[PDB]
């Protein structure tokens, strides 16, 4: 017996683009500031170029994380996919933001001189992209990211997904109602669990607290004396004698440039971390979503079947579907079957015996069948296999050649 | 990020845009700006970015497609 | 370019300051110049190491793609080329590498009518590797990526269960070669 469960993992994608006013954050409204800053060679073009390159990198990350398709697929008007409830995943046009209830729930759960640039892609086209990807993965199967899309019905697609993990497709059609009920119950349980657990959403919130703290600590360091006479431009450039006030403001802007270059260092380290996370997210997007990935752990605890991504603020959230078997049963096996001096070997499974009778079964499910020659192949003789047992094999079409 | 009420002019959700008219039609994005705004030289016009062709695919309970 | 920066001093030439002013102050001017150049080279080192970080990230990705797709056939979808993976080839590049992916794009499709199983003699029939495809009148089994229809045979179909548990089944005959083989 097998239990279908859904697991959720989240991956951050990108952060808000940042642009800093360089000479305004250093010191503003002063000609002495200008003529002492222009003679430092260049401490500002490098930071401006690096920050713009980081912003371009975040925009590019938003590009290849979410836009893997050049077509915008639309869902069919029929809501009956075979008894399977695709209502908490597929977006509905009744909502003003055109978002799924899961996406709306996670969005509601998710809560000078510095300028924060708006992203190129806001929430609405990301939601449209998620709708297009879910349409491609539901009504077109997995044969849409490799060439043109094809009309694929849902149940035989699910049978193909079971066939990809070494399980015969006949087990689906005798238990389709149970699979549909289990998948709907898992969807309901995970929809309740996304809102019940408060600590299922951390890194994204943590990393945005990192961004907010790094933004606030720059202004916090803007109001420090830096070992000078004062920390205010109009108090240090009017009361003091410019023979020493030039040195005082030089030390102050030196401390300020050290502070902002330290902030730029933390920003580039965090941007490299975000870029690596977005690259791994793009790998997950290409493998776990656009097709079936057979490697374990890579797409869900257990055997991977498919996944459904949803739009998230400054990130992406995955909804894996895993094939987890259960209800173990002890049996007695044998490496080969001895018959008429020659050994028999299984083609697709293993010889399984409960008592005094032997049957052949598939690897991941119990389906006892009579041992015949159409699913066995002979090799060698019955003198070398260690642990072989004596048992007759059914010869096919027997009562047929004499009738 | 500047509301230009003190300094053709079309208002985007990124600040002020001066010198680029707004066209209700949509085309493929060439120069990214922000908030779903992309401008290209057709004069210079600003349009909403195109997500692609709406290639809707039919679905039924017994329709399959096999390439030849 | 940072050599021609005054750094708040009188000039940017060491021989000019040392041969025009007294040592005491000259000490302050050289100290300011040397700490400015030290901060400049530290910034350059930081930039060099962050480009080193992105470059061995890209080099590890390129080595993984060289070992996987290049050395062997990759079954990962959309990993080396847009489409099904056939072959790829490495080309020598200055300060990099360029791969030559060969893809498999099955275009020019044509849709048909299917069935998950075929009912005959009270038992359901299931294809081992193909899918049941009908063109309106007869029935055929073909591959999942190429339309090469074949007649339904007991040699490429396996039976399991009965006709009532499975839904969506259709009624059709199955070709068993032993019936024209026995009478001959
Ligand atoms: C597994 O057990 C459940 C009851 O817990 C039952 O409804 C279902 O039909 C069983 N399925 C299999 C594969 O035995
Ligand atoms: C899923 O169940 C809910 C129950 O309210 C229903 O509103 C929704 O239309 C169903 N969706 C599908 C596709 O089954
Ligand atoms: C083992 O299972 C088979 C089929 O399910 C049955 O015929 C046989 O009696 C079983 N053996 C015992 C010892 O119960
Ligand atoms: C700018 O202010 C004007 C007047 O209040 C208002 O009509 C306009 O919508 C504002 N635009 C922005 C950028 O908020
Ligand atoms: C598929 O089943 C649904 C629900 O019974 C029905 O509304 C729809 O018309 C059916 N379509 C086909 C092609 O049979
Ligand atoms: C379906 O294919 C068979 C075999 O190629 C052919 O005999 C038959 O005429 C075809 N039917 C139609 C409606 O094209």
């Amino acid at each position: 017996n097998f239990t279908i469960s859904v697991t959720t993992e989240i991956l951050p994608v990108s952060m808000t683009k940042t642009s800093v006013d360089c000479t305004m954050y250093i010191c503003g409204d002063s000609t002495e500031c200008s003529n002492l800053l222009l003679q430092y060679g260049s401490f500002c073009t490098q930071l401006k170029r690096a920050l713009t390159g980081i912003a371009v990198e975040q925009d590019k990350n938003t590009q290849e994380v979410f836009a893997q398709v050049k077509q915008i697929y639309k869902t069919p008007p029929i809501k009956y996919f075979g008894g399977f409830n695709f209502s908490q995943i597929l977006p509905d046009p009744s909502k003003p933001s055109k978002r799924s209830p899961i996406e709306d729930l996670l969005f509601n759960k998710v809560t000078n001189g510095l300028t924060v640039l708006p992203p190129l892609l806001t929430d609405e086209m990301i939601a449209q992209y998620t709708s297009a990807l879910l349409a491609g993965t539901i009504t077109s199967g997995w044969t849409f990211g490799a060439g043109p899309a094809l009309q694929i019905p849902f149940p035989m697609q699910m049978a193909y997904r079971f066939n990809g993990i070494g399980v015969t497709q006949n087990v689906l059609y005798e238990n389709q109602k149970l699979i549909a009920n289990q998948f709907n119950s898992a969807i309901g349980k995970i929809q309740d669990s996304l809102s019940s657990t408060p600590s299922a959403l951390g890194k994204l919130q943590d990393v945005v607290n990192h961004n907010a703290q790094a933004l606030n600590t720059l202004v916090k360091q803007l109001s420090s004396k830096f070992g000078a006479i004062s920390s205010v431009l109009n108090d240090i450039l009017s009361r003091l004698d410019p023979p020493e006030a030039e040195v005082q403001i030089d030390r102050l802007i030196t401390g300020r440039l050290q502070s902002l270059q330290t902030y730029v260092t933390q920003q580039l380290i965090r941007a490299a971390e975000i870029r690596a996370s977005a690259n791994l997210a793009a790998t997950k997007m290409s493998e776990c979503v656009l097709g079936q990935s057979k490697r374990v752990d890579f797409c869900g605890k257990g055997y991977h079947l498919m996944s459904f991504p949803q739009s998230a603020p400054h990130g992406v959230v995955f909804l894996h579907v895993t094939y987890v078997p259960a209800q173990e049963k002890n049996f007695t096996t044998a490496p080969a079957i001895c018959h008429d001096g020659k050994a028999h070997f299984p083609r697709e499974g293993v010889f399984v015996s409960n008592g005094t009778h032997w049957f052949v079964t598939q690897r991941n499910f119990y389906e006892p069948q009579i041992i015949t020659t159409d699913n066995t192949f002979v090799s060698g003789n019955c003198d070398v296999v260690i642990g072989i047992v004596n048992n007759t094999v059914y010869d096919p079409l027997q009562p047929e050649l004499d009738s | 990020g500047v509301n230009c009420t003190e300094v053709n002019v079309f208002q985007t959700r990124a600040g002020c845009l001066i010198g680029a008219e707004y066209v209700n039609n949509s085309y493929e994005c060439d120069i990214p700006i922000g908030a779903g705004i992309c401008a290209s030289y057709q004069s210079i016009i600003a349009y909403t970015m195109s997500l692609g062709a709406e290639n809707s695919v039919a679905y039924s309970n017994n329709s399959i497609a096999i390439p030849t």
